[PDB]
């Protein structure tokens, strides 16, 4: 029976995790002496499941890791040393109280929820729909910095709040929230991890509604935060676990509701929230690891970048024989940049060292078009929904053209991070001077 | 519509599971006996 513990150790659930270390501790009481022994040593059913124990230990999610510590005294210094216990089933037992007869309010057509659930609806509508006003009436010019200020300790990422005028600015591990159309902090954060590890990614999460926040962690980890804007209230964290191994790399998708990782591998991963499980795992199929990896919603197209220089498409549907069916070769060099539109006909593009902007088409194996800037860039930025590329220099020279090429913007700054606001034309440039600035309409 | 599709979207990591403290039932003062 021993066997199963180990499996379960790749599920995201932190409750089944809590339990399973209580069952190790279950296990384990009866035959102490050989994992004593062990561990003495160390200072083949055993030894895996020791080895299951130290992975739980390193648990990103606080409760999991303190049952594990508490749990380890009980087998190195060996009488029952370590007591514990958790009370999954009494909260379950917890249902039977509620009413059972009873519609709930929450689903009442009047209650306040449908309300404020609306308004929030009619907000993101407004300003997705003034989006399009702005932008097609003539293109409009960012000529007007709205906001630029300081900050302790370099910019690593930025990201805009969806329906906010307030981005989020990240680093290796704190976080800090600045609104430019105040020009004022909002909070701050402390991711929490430590100093061997570092944030490689930050991704909002659920922008309609309730917008919650995600880390990725170069350990091959992931964390969840809320009640991270407002400014009477402490962010609280949702969800965290380590399932992996450019680091590590993840892209989102709301409108199909999954997660997808990858990093410095030949493997590709697919989480869903609600199950908690993973659902799909596709190997690259080529020899080289990963850089950049993004997908369409609700389409098998899975693009992603490699270190050979070469960019594949897989149809995520078939067997992983047939999971590719869509390679280019153009670029000599490394991938610097790879992605997919998700406009109604399909476009990628691509940009590595040679310094060789070219767009593609899926039907078609060359690049439609090719343009260049500078031979090496630093940040590359693409409008979901509009005839707008954002391309930063390291010569302090950033600019913004059209796909064509026609340049519409020219600026002077050392870039970092730099990048578009998704509906209300705006550019945030963070650079290597720990300095932040956005620029807006007019 | 807009509002259409924000109501389709889904709303990850947004059940009971997730969002309440896992404790214990408090106990009762019963004196009926």
């Amino acid at each position: 029976v021993a066997m199963m513990l180990a499996q379960l150790v790749s599920d995201g659930s932190p409750m089944v995790r809590k339990e399973l270390v209580v069952a190790l501790s279950h296990l384990v009481v009866q035959y102490e002496s050989n994992f004593c022994t062990v561990a003495l040593q160390f200072i083949s059913v055993y030894t895996q499941i020791w080895r299951v124990l130290l992975h739980l230990a390193a648990d990103p999610y606080p409760e999991v890791s303190d049952v594990a510590m508490k749990v380890l005294n009980s087998i190195a210094y060996k009488f029952i040393s370590a007591t514990v216990q958790t009370g999954f089933c009494d909260w379950s037992a917890r249902y039977f109280a509620q009413p059972v007869m009873k519609i709930p309010e929450e689903h009442d057509l009047e209650s306040q929820i449908r309300k404020e659930r609306e308004w929030r609806f009619l907000r993101n509508s407004r300003v997705r729909r003034q989006a399009q006003q702005v932008i097609q009436k003539g293109i409009t010019r960012l000529d007007d910095q709205i906001f630029l200020n300081r900050n302790p300790g370099v910019p690593s990422v930025v990201k805009f709040h969806p329906f906010t005028p307030c981005i989020a600015v990240a680093d290796k591990d704190s976080i800090c929230f600045w609104d430019w159309e105040k020009g004022e902090k909002l909070d701050y954060f402390h991711n929490g991890n430590p100093r061997y590890t570092r944030v490689t990614a930050m991704e909002y999460l659920n922008g309609q509604d309730c917008s919650l926040l995600l880390t990725a962690t170069d350990d091959g980890a992931i964390r969840v935060w809320k009640n991270f804007a407002d400014l009477e209230k402490n962010p609280e964290m949702v969800t965290a676990w380590q399932g992996l191994s450019a680091g590590m790399v993840v892209d989102w998708e709301q409108e199909t509701g999954l997660l997808m990782s990858s990093g410095d591998v030949r493997i590709v991963r697919i989480w869903d929230t609600d199950r908690e499980m993973k659902v799909q795992d596709i190997p690259t199929g080529a020899d080289s690891c990963v850089t950049s990896l993004s997908c369409d919603s609700h389409r098998s197209l899975i693009v992603a970048g490699l270190g050979d220089g070469s960019i594949r498409v897989y149809d995520r549907r078939m067997a992983l024989s047939e999971c590719r069916v869509m390679t280019y070769r153009e670029h000599t060099a490394w991938v610097v940049k790879a992605s997919l539109q998700k406009r109604p006909d399909g476009h990628i593009v691509s940009v590595s060292v040679n310094g060789d902007v070219r767009i593609f088409d899926p039907r078609m194996p060359e690049s439609v078009n090719v343009l260049q800037i500078v031979k090496g860039l630093t940040a590359l930025d693409i409008h979901p929904q509009a005839d707008l590329i954002a391309c930063g220099s390291v010569n302090q020279f950033t600019a913004i053209y059209n796909s064509s090429g026609e340049l519409i913007n020219n600026i002077k700054y050392a870039i970092s991070c730099l990048a578009f606001h998704p509906h209300w034309p705006h550019l945030a440039v963070g650079s290597n001077d720990y300095y932040i600035s956005v620029y807006s309409v007019e | 519509e807009a509002d259409l599709t924000d109501w389709n979207l889904p709303l990850a990591f947004m059940k009971k599971r997730h969002c309440e403290k896992i404790e214990g039932s408090k106990s009762l003062a019963q004196s009926w006996r």
